[PDB]
């Protein structure tokens, strides 16, 4: 009784290439296959892209199609579904999948970050699709007042513009101040909107940047020395500043800011560096709660005002978010799988972070039990830990604690997790572990997964291959077999990681046997791998000259751009005084990758309650003619 | 200014077609009206996405059976030998 399976992304998209991997396990001879998609309910958006399966490919194929968007725009407030009904020879299998309206991203770039009234606004609107490629679509833009009333409306097409839409606006003279907003959204999907904020203010450009970085990015509550903050001031163009600097400290809880009257100090800066300390007596007396412990959680904030001895220019710089904490580390379980397998290593990805949020570097972690295990964090703040598991059904209570030296035991950071066992089909004890290296992988270097297996010797001849899939950015990227000769128990599959795998790929896998009374079963696994976040291509700007540095104003210089052939670059030069005055709402690769990762369908970093759970966690939909099919999804976001 | 429709949580009891023409009508009418109501109210998200295909298959089977049971004069009755019934023909017209 051969099976026929369809594996498709859990939520479909409009006007994009969506892949549906087709397998026919234990099938003899060629089988025609036709895939048709119909609207749900009712009945034919597309019925094209049929295929012929051959044993030359080991009976595996993929059918890619792009569903037209039309019936789709009539109703949007309630989720809409489509039915993917495919016929394998004379056997028909169908599955209802959700369809989203999101079709691409709009990254808005404004040249400056603060404008004065009577000055023109120059901004661009990049148009890219889910795969980060230029697309031709129609956009709408509305520029909002501080109160939120549109002031300008426009419609543009990205056709033949290579995904860049330069635009303009001349700010009216009589306008309200404060944050403005620019909201742009694709014309087909008006319920998803992207935005940026630019500030209209009365300003004249400053002359020098003031940096306040405390010695530690926190304040120990029991430290008797007080907060140690260093104020440094350098001119814009690279010279040291002489002046006098006022500073002040306060306690920032929730949204109310209270200042410390006994804290303002004048600390003259010589050679552009000054240091002031907030004695703990001041901190305790300023607040009305003498209990020092009850002050934890609240954040300090440093407001530094610098004036030159000329007295001609004044600049303000503020560093907030200095958390008052009793422990310098915060242990997170965001990346650790929440489900494990009996009798396998259970790789823990602990994420040791500083109290502010930045990743921690070179900190030893340990497990409270079996203290013989100890590790040390990598560059990105993830420490690989391995805990062997007894073959038992009881939930495993894993607690991890930081064991840094020269830190008192009443001062480390602790955390606890509950991990539940993978549940087989009818207690058959047929699992699959998929061991792998997880590090700051760079594109190009290979990876060796370990298709580890565990099953009784009575059924070691039925399994001869391992199917695997690779999610990335929301669509299947690669899908192939992995042959394994019977009698072999570990299989290493070399994976060629190109630059196309940025930033993460959710490798899955499965096999299929018949056992017990002769009922079909499926066993799956998942792995989340984090790749270093950089371009899929490469671009960098440097200077043509190799001599006679510090160009004088009015002098030609040549800047060299080393970009990929055929590409198009867009340039902008901003005075650094603007960033001194307001450094928020910039654009960089980090935010682009954050936005792309925030839209991934998968919603758990690997493993699951069982095979249906594993597939839904990955963001897939595995249905078969026999009946073993994944659970239905009808919500855009997985539960928090 | 509107009244919320039934959540259809308890409408799960709504039968495979079988029997003669009258029994086939008895089978199809509740299932057909239930699927029509669910389509109108757009509440398939919670009643269960999979059951609609089975409902369509069974109603199509019943429709094909009654198409086979149609008299040569385009008449619907309990039996082909039995005289056609006007009420049965009108009900079949309404169902179609
Ligand atoms: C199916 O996936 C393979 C992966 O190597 C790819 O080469 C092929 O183009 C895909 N099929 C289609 C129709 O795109």
């Amino acid at each position: 009784s051969p099976m026929y399976s369809i594996i498709t992304p859990n939520i479909l998209r409009l006007e994009s290439e969506e892949t549906m991997v087709l397998e026919a396990h234990d099938a003899q001879g060629d089988v025609p296959v036709t895939v048709t998609v119909h609207d749900f309910p009712g009945k034919l958006v597309l019925s094209s892209e049929k295929t012929v399966l051959t044993p030359a490919t080991n009976h595996m194929g993929n059918v890619t199609f792009t569903i037209p968007a039309n019936e789709f725009k009539s109703e949007k407030g309630r989720n809409k579904f489509v039915t993917v009904q495919a016929t394998f020879g004379t056997q028909v299998v169908e599955k209802v999948v959700l369809v989203s309206l999101q079709s691409g991203y709009l990254f808005i770039q404004t040249d400056k970050t603060i404008y004065t009234p009577g000055s023109t606004v120059l901004y661009r609107i990049f148009t890219v699709n889910h795969k980060l490629l230029p697309v031709g679509r129609t956009v709408m833009v509305n520029i909002e007042n501080p109160e939120g009333i549109p002031v300008k409306q426009d419609s543009l097409s990205s056709q033949n513009q290579l995904g860049v839409l330069p635009l303009s606006w001349d700010i009216p003279e009589l306008v309200n101040m404060g944050q403005w907003k620019i909201r742009a959204y694709y014309e087909n999907s008006p319920q998803q909107v992207f935005s940026t904020e630019f500030e209209v203010k009365e300003y004249v450009l400053p002359s020098f940047e003031v940096i306040v970085e405390p010695t530690e990015k926190f304040y120990y509550i029991y430290n008797e020395k007080g907060l140690e903050v260093t104020i440094t001031a350098r001119f814009l163009y690279g010279k040291k500043v002489e002046g006098t600097a006022f500073v002040i400290f306060g306690i920032q809880d929730g949204e109310q800011r209270i200042s410390l009257p006994e804290s303002l100090k004048r600390i003259p800066i010589e050679d552009g560096s000054g240091e002031v300390v907030l004695s703990r007596k001041v901190l305790l007396d300023g607040v009305q709660n003498p209990r020092a412990e009850d002050l934890v959680g609240k954040s300090l904030y440093v407001s530094a005002t610098v004036i030159l001895h000329s007295g001609s220019d004044m600049v303000q710089a503020e560093r907030s978010g200095i958390p008052i904490v009793t422990s310098p580390y915060q242990i997170h379980f965001t990346k650790t799988p929440k489900y494990f397998k009996p009798g396998m290593p259970f790789d823990l990805m602990v994420f040791v972070t500083n109290p502010d949020g930045s990743p921690a570097y070179r900190v030893p972690v340990a497990v409270q039990g079996e203290d013989t295990v100890q590790s040390l964090t990598q560059g990105d703040g993830v420490a690989k830990l391995s805990i062997n598991t007894h073959p038992s059904q009881k939930p495993l209570s894993i607690t991890v604690r930081t064991k840094k030296q020269e830190l008192s035991e009443a001062e480390q950071a602790t955390r606890t997790m509950q991990a539940l066992p993978y549940s087989t089909v009818g207690n058959s004890n047929n699992y699959l572990h998929l061991s792998v290296l997880r590090t700051e992988l760079r594109p190009g270097e290979t990876l060796n997964v370990n298709f580890l297996l565990r099953m009784d010797r009575a059924h070691e001849a039925k399994i001869r291959y391992y199917t695997y899939l690779i999610m990335n950015k929301g669509r299947l990227l690669k899908a192939g077999r992995q042959v394994r000769e019977p009698g072999q128990d570990l299989v290493v599959l070399p994976l060629s990681i190109t630059t196309d795998f940025i930033p993460s790929f959710r490798l899955v896998a499965y096999y299929t046997l018949i056992g017990a009374s002769g009922q079909r079963e499926v066993v799956a696994d998942s792995v989340w791998v984090d790749v270093k976040d950089s371009c899929v291509g490469s671009l960098v700007v440097k200077s043509g000259q190799s001599e006679d540095r510090q160009p004088v104003p009015g002098q030609q210089m040549t800047l060299k751009i080393e970009g990929d052939h055929g590409a198009r670059v867009v340039l902008v030069a901003v005075d650094k005084g603007v960033f001194v005055l307001n450094k928020k709402n910039k654009l960089t690769q980090s935010k682009i990758w954050d936005v792309v990762e925030k839209a991934d369908i998968g919603c758990t970093p690997g493993s699951g309650k069982d095979y249906a759970g594993v597939f839904s966690d990955a963001g897939l939909t595995f249905t078969s003619s026999s009946g073993q099919q994944t659970a239905q999804r009808a919500e855009l976001q997985c539960p928090q | 200014m509107t009244e919320d429709a039934v959540d259809a949580e308890r409408l799960k009891h709504l039968v495979t077609p079988s029997g003669c023409g009258e029994q086939n009508m008895i089978g199809m009418t509740p299932t057909v009206i239930a699927v029509h109501y669910l389509d109108e109210t757009e509440q398939w998200e919670k009643f269960g996405l999979e059951k609609r295909q089975g409902a369509l298959e069974l109603i199509k089977k019943g429709y094909t059976q009654q198409l086979a049971f149609r008299q040569p004069s385009s008449a619907f009755a309990a039996f082909v030998k039995r005289a056609p019934s006007t009420w049965l023909t009108a009900y079949v017209v309404k169902v179609f």
